[PDB]
């Protein structure tokens, strides 16, 4: 489930398809990815 | 990747190497070790009094690797010294724990 | 690693897209330093704490 | 069948947790030396060495936050015990394994309206001999403001302080060479105390005084001294050469630990001993 | 961005000792005053805290 956020607001949309990149709630045409759920591994060094 | 610290390969800890041109004269090759045993190797074989050259080397700063060369007289053998040397320094290392416990002893 | 994805567009019809890394970097044995009067230089060598001379107070 | 042992001598003047002060003598700066480099390089701890990041939404990135915790003391006694990870079978890493490996947890999150702070009191391990060090408040992480959220898993093991910083027990093991002060009387009379009090003046620290009392100098604390020519330089600066002089009292030395608590600071010598005992058995001619 | 938990020269842990300078900055000690009662004796370690610059309180609002 990819889905995107307003960087005005903040709603989240989802976008699948290559329409437009706009919000809905503002119009304002800036988005992010969301960072979703998993295990990142890293060393202390 | 940060395990090549202290593991040698399949060579040996310790090899010997008895050299041509001068007799009674020895190359100990230690590997995974530094200024650390082999300054006291050699400070402690120049207290011994059959020995007439000691003296340690790294062949190179980044190398974790020492060369220890010892030439001695006819009374005794390179390998004889180190030895002699190693096993003093295990001696005095006993007597420095024993007096050092009885102090942490004392104190309290 | 990646940081960031930003999705944007325009007013006359164009999509952008921007991804951003991330990198994590100590010296290494090339890098370029200098003081606050002029005096660069490269760095050399990388030493061990316990080579290191030592004052009276173990600095 | 010859013997060309030496017998050290110690002899403690202050001793305290994190902290020791004694004095050795009766044997050669190569063994102080020794002694010195391995409490700094050689004898292990327990540290983190695997992070594991579920959720951070707090304004530091990860590697900062990794080091962070790689550079937090946890308790160490059983460092001198358990096993090195590549030499353990017992296992896979990647867990909670005894002889080489500890797990702990941290889990954050604010819903106040005040900053939250994150600190090393927050970290739960699932051995309970193996806990960061009690000093305050705990060293801090990170903040977090509000709707904001740590959460990871830590995996740590064993190493020595050649291997990273991390692992040294040591924040400072130093020694200083004992002095001998002589001060030739005969040419101290030759001197009006005002030139004397220029001449003590010359030192930096509080290793010379002047008594009045009997209108002379003294030699107070000789172990103030730190090498440096000033006092000495001064005596030739006033051409009355050789009225004092120091020479370093040979195979006498002053010895100071401190550790940053993992172990305790007669632990450390003793480890520092038994390691050093131990590799110059493993170096030995079988002949 | 925070103080670092240790010392960069000795290794010294510090990193529990930043609010409780502050707390004696506040109650008008000078520097030299203020890591004297704190317990830091080389001077490493003194100017870990004397030129430290707190960057985590402005990074705290802009989001
Ligand atoms: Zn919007
Ligand atoms: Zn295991
Ligand atoms: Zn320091």
């Amino acid at each position: 489930p990819v889905t995107y956020v307003c960087g005005d607001c903040g709603q989240e949309n989802t976008l699948k398809s290559g329409d437009v990149i706009q919000c809905r709630e503002c119009g304002y045409r800036i988005l992010y990815k969301k960072r979703t759920r998993r295990v990142v591994q890293y060393e202390a060094r | 990747r940060y395990e090549r610290f202290v593991v040698p390969e399949g060579t040996k800890k310790v090899s010997y190497e008895r050299d041509t041109k001068i007799i009674n004269a020895a190359s100990f090759t230690i590997e995974r070790e530094d200024h650390t045993i082999g300054n006291i190797v050699r400070m402690q074989l120049h207290r011994d009094e059959n020995v007439l050259f000691a003296g340690y080397q790294l062949p190179h700063p980044l190398k974790y690797k020492i060369i220890v060369r010892i030439h001695t007289t006819s009374q005794s053998s390179p390998m004889q010294a180190y030895n002699q040397a190693i096993n003093d320094l295990d001696k005095e290392l006993d007597f420095l724990k024993s007096q050092f416990e009885a102090e942490v002893a004392k104190f309290s | 690693i990646v940081q960031k994805v930003v999705l944007s567009s325009n007013d006359d019809g164009k999509n952008y897209a921007t991804v951003s890394l991330r990198q994590v970097r100590s010296p290494c044995l090339g890098d370029k330093f200098s003081s606050m009067h002029g005096q660069k230089g490269v760095l050399g060598y990388i030493e061990e704490q316990e080579n290191f001379a030592f004052t009276n107070q173990g600095i | 069948g010859a013997t060309y042992q030496r017998f050290p001598k110690v002899k403690i003047r202050e001793l305290k947790d994190d902290y020791a002060k004694f004095e050795l003598r009766d044997t050669d700066v190569s063994m102080a030396n020794a002694l010195r480099r391995v409490m700094i390089s050689e004898v292990p701890t327990v540290a983190i060495d695997l992070v594991e990041i579920e959720v951070n939404s707090s304004v530091l990135n990860d590697e900062f936050i990794a080091h962070r915790l790689g550079l937090i003391p946890l308790t160490s006694e059983r460092a001198m015990s358990m096993r090195f990870s590549r030499d353990c079978d017992a296992c896979d890493g990647d867990g909670q394994c005894e002889f080489c490996s500890v797990e702990f947890r941290l889990s954050a999150k604010c819903v106040t309206d005040q900053t939250l702070d994150v600190t090393s009191k927050d970290l739960y391990s699932a051995d309970p001999t193996v806990t960061p060090v009690d000093f305050q408040r705990g060293i801090i992480i990170v903040k977090l403001r509000r709707g904001q959220e740590l959460k990871l898993r830590a995996i740590a093991r064993k190493g020595i302080g050649k291997d990273h910083a991390k692992w040294s027990p040591a924040a400072t093991v130093t020694f200083m060479y004992e002095p001998d002060i002589i001060i030739n009387e005969d040419m101290m009379d030759t001197l009006t105390d005002d030139e004397k009090i220029d001449l003590i003046e010359s030192s930096p620290t509080k290793v010379f005084d002047f008594d009045a009392v009997t209108r002379q100098v003294v030699v107070v604390d000789p172990e103030a001294y730190t090498y440096d020519e000033e006092v000495i330089k001064k005596a030739e600066a006033m051409g009355k050469q050789g009225l004092i002089e120091i020479r370093p009292k040979d195979d006498s030395f002053i010895f100071t630990v401190e550790s940053t608590g993992a172990v305790k600071a007669s632990q450390l010598v003793l480890n520092a001993i038994d390691l050093l005992k131990q590799k110059l058995d493993a170096v030995r001619l079988s002949d | 961005m925070i103080i670092p938990v240790r010392c960069f020269t000795c290794g010294k842990v510090i990193g529990n000792k930043w609010d409780t300078y502050l707390d004696l900055l506040q109650a008008d000690y000078t520097e030299g005053d203020a890591l004297d009662a704190i317990g830091l004796v080389r001077y490493c370690c003194r100017r870990m805290l004397m030129t430290h610059v707190d960057l985590i309180e402005k990074l705290l609002n802009y989001n």
